[PDB]
């Protein structure tokens, strides 16, 4: 499952978490089995404007 | 007191039951002896523990 978020919300991508992303955007199950990988993409996803 | 023996038996049993009931007030290392407070306060991953 691939997507993009902001750094402060990376914590929300985990079982049993709450917040904007977890509640309304992407919710993992409490018994989630698998891995979560996140890396900064400021050079790629940022624009001067 | 002549029938002490019989009475004693009763007492012993009662004490057991009483003790059992009081054990419901112990946290046993948890954060609260009240199940509902644990459910409502912590996230499911740690409320499970």
């Amino acid at each position: 499952d691939s997507f993009v978020i902001r750094g402060d919300e990376v914590r929300q991508i985990a079982p049993g978490q709450t917040g904007k992303i977890a509640d309304y955007n992407y919710k993992l199950p409490d018994d989630f089995t698998g891995c979560v990988i996140a890396w900064n993409s400021n050079n790629l996803d940022s624009k001067v404007g | 007191s002549a029938l002490g023996k019989l009475q004693d038996v009763v007492n012993q049993n009662a004490q057991a039951l009483n003790t059992l009931v009081k054990q419901l007030s112990s946290n046993f290392g948890a954060i609260s002896s009240v199940l509902n407070d644990i459910l409502s306060r912590l996230d499911p991953p740690e409320a499970e523990v």
